[PDB]
């Protein structure tokens, strides 16, 4: 999920983008 | 090891940014 | 809690102050 | 929706939590 | 004080209230 | 533990939308 | 310092950093 | 107040540090 | 991405997002 | 500049993207 | 020790107030 | 530079102005 996978590491725009509808 | 509380409320203005009118859900 | 036009990153930081651990969805027509 | 509710519009704190799951 | 209730714990909506005027 | 400054940022805005024309007193 | 209207959420902030260890108080008429 | 001369109208910083404590 | 005006704060914070490791240069005019 | 582009005008994530270094 | 990428969105936000039409460079 | 400086202590305004253009 995005809090394990982005808050000790940066997720970029591109990987921010799987969480998106 | 970072507050999830203020991860989260970061996360979810960046998303807003990325996902613009596709929307997105969030869940703590 | 405020009386005001709630929009892009500032209704999205309501929602998560507002729907707690509930969460929510964002998503605007 | 919530942008025509909130945004648009004024939403009271009720109409909100509306949009949350 | 709000900083030790709220930092290392989330407070509410309903809690944040005890520190408006 | 919370760098105290970042958590601070947050809660004055969190207390704005909450305490709304009641308006708040904030204090590091 | 940015010369700019400063409202709602983005002024609670101005004064954050401009007051520093002093502190503020918003209170909206 | 602070919304009439720092939202409504513009402040300069010293104005802002009025509402200071 | 989202399509819309992007202004004082918002604008940087986009700016901070996109640019990632690059990092960027916010000179207004 | 910048804001004639992104704020006055609405930006492309590629026009954003110009301001990057 | 706090997060670099959430200071680093806290610092940039600052710089925006402090430095107005100045401008400002940023790199994480 | 400014995380190094600004990230684990407080730099004021006076402090961040060093790192304007
Ligand atoms: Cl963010
Ligand atoms: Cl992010
Ligand atoms: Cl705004
Ligand atoms: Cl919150
Ligand atoms: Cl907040
Ligand atoms: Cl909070
Ligand atoms: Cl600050
Ligand atoms: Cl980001
Ligand atoms: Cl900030
Ligand atoms: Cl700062
Ligand atoms: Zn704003
Ligand atoms: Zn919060
Ligand atoms: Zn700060
Ligand atoms: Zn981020």
């Amino acid at each position: 999920g995005i809090v394990e996978q982005c808050c000790t590491s940066i997720c970029s725009l591109y990987q921010l983008e799987n969480y998106c509808n | 090891f970072v507050n999830q509380h203020l991860c989260g409320s970061h996360l979810v203005e960046a998303l807003y940014l990325v996902c613009g009118e596709r929307g997105f859900f969030y869940t703590p």
